[PDB]
């Protein structure tokens, strides 16, 4: 199978800026009729893929004029030149040349906006759910930017892997910043079992952490 | 004037096939080729197959063992069947014209959701995330939405009237049921004397459930 090697993973862009994204083919996708059957996919949250660019540079119908693609051989292009509201989602490069077909792993188009750090709230367990036996421990980071981040759950000190569940929000319409929850599952047993828990969140923001933490003999 | 529509199940048992029906029109069979791609939760787009205009096939390497693609010409109807579907064939699947040649019908179907799973209808357990012991303008409040099949759930707060500052995360899976939670940020110089109540709604159980968040 030809690998298609669609860079970058995301690209923040403000309104009005151009955006480069790239795909680069593992051989080259010239077909014998002559022919590069090189396509540009956008896909928007909850909906199908919409065909942009066609035969590496030809826009399909509706296509405004500011989308671009260029290349030839192993070396593509898609190019928007003055990036709006509508045109944010994920990009995909697809070569329909050889069998199997392939796509590219998509581009994230983004809103650039300034750097904004996690608001860290943390939840212990509802007495609702302590009377059915189950200990859930929740953690909102919300409204930060860029959406890079990472999550870690202390119980006495020691970091925890096991049980921890997060999900992200895509980037908001309002305001461009991202959110997630963090989600310690456990046994009532075992949350009786440790006192202090920690939500510890590392972002651009801060060399320091936002540590947040509360302890259960407080409660 | 050119559509595909799929009719398919939404739910498949583990090891039992998956059969859709993609129904085009506004172009020929007989003329074009139809493909099929599916988006698993969270990752990139697949190519699986194609079936030619002329009745030929050709399939994605790790599927030619468990996929046929087979047509109608005369009635536009195209066929997915594949066998010994796992957990891990969960995605979206979709029909579409692509590799554009000297057309411009390169549509695709709304998709078809599958999901493949042995679970059993099961309805929430709906918990108030309410602020630990520990004063800005703000407050922020919750629900946890744990051990539900199948999705979707919907959450409103407030009935749908309070909308702004709310972030309902994307369930994810726990063992073979579902959790999501929801967060609002309210202003506290009005909570909780103006009270916040989420609403949570599990169509597949006909489950409604309200939680007021109250101080702890
Ligand atoms: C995941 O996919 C592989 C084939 O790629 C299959 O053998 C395995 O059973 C699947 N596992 C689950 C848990 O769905
Ligand atoms: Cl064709
Ligand atoms: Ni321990
Ligand atoms: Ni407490």
């Amino acid at each position: 199978d030809v690998l298609m090697t669609q860079s970058p993973l995301s690209l923040p862009v403000s309104l009005g800026d151009q955006a480069s994204i790239s795909c680069r083919s593992s051989q080259t996708i010239v077909h014998s009729n002559g022919n590069t059957y090189l396509e540009w996919y956008l896909q928007k949250p909850g909906q199908s893929p919409k065909l942009l660019i066609y035969k590496v540079s030809n826009r399909f119908y509706g296509v405004p004029d500011r989308f671009s693609g260029s290349g030839s051989g192993t070396d593509f292009t898609l190019k928007i030149s003055r990036v709006e509201a509508e045109d944010l989602g994920v990009y995909y490069c697809f070569q329909g040349s050889h069998v199997p077909y392939t796509f590219g792993g998509g581009t994230k188009l983004e809103i650039k906006r300034a750097d904004a750090a996690p608001t860290v709230s943390i939840f212990p367990p509802s007495s609702e759910q302590l009377t059915s036996g189950g200990a859930s421990v929740v953690c909102f980071l919300n409204n930060f930017y860029p959406k890079d981040i990472n999550v870690k759950w202390k119980i006495d000190g020691s970091e925890r892997q096991n049980g921890v569940l997060n999900s992200w929000t895509d980037q908001d319409s309002k305001d461009s910043t991202y959110s997630m929850s963090s989600t310690l599952t456990l046994t009532k047993d075992e949350y009786e079992r440790h006192n202090s828990y920690t939500c510890e969140a590392t972002h651009k923001t801060s060399t320091s952490p936002i540590v947040k933490s509360f302890n259960r003999n407080e409660c | 004037e050119v559509q595909l529509v799929e009719s398919g199940p939404g739910l498949v048992q583990p090891s039992q096939s998956l059969s859709i029906t993609c129904t085009v029109s506004g172009f020929s069979l007989s003329t074009y080729g139809v493909h099929w791609v599916r988006q698993s939760p969270g990752k990139g787009l697949e190519w699986l197959g194609v079936i030619w205009s002329g009745g030929s096939t050709d399939y994605n390497a790790a599927f030619i063992s468990r996929l046929s693609i087979t047509k109608d010409n005369s009635k536009s109807q195209v066929f997915f069947k594949m066998n010994s579907l796992q957990p891990n064939d969960t995605a979206v699947y979709y029909c579409d014209r692509m590799r554009i040649t000297t057309d411009w019908f390169a549509y695709w179907g709304q998709g078809t959701l599958v999901t493949v799973s042995a679970a059993k209808t099961t309805p929430p357990s709906v918990y108030p995330l309410a602020p630990g012991s520990a004063t800005n303008s703000m407050v922020t409040l919750g629900c946890l939405v744990k051990g539900y099949f199948p999705e979707p759930v919907t959450v409103t707060w407030n009935s749908g009237s309070l909308s702004s500052g709310v972030h309902t995360f994307p369930a994810v899976l726990q063992s073979d049921l579902y959790t999501l939670s929801s967060s609002v940020t309210v202003p506290s110089s009005t909570w909780p004397s103006e009270t916040v109540t989420c609403n949570v709604a599990h169509p597949a159980s006909s489950t409604k459930v309200d939680k007021k968040i109250v101080p702890r």
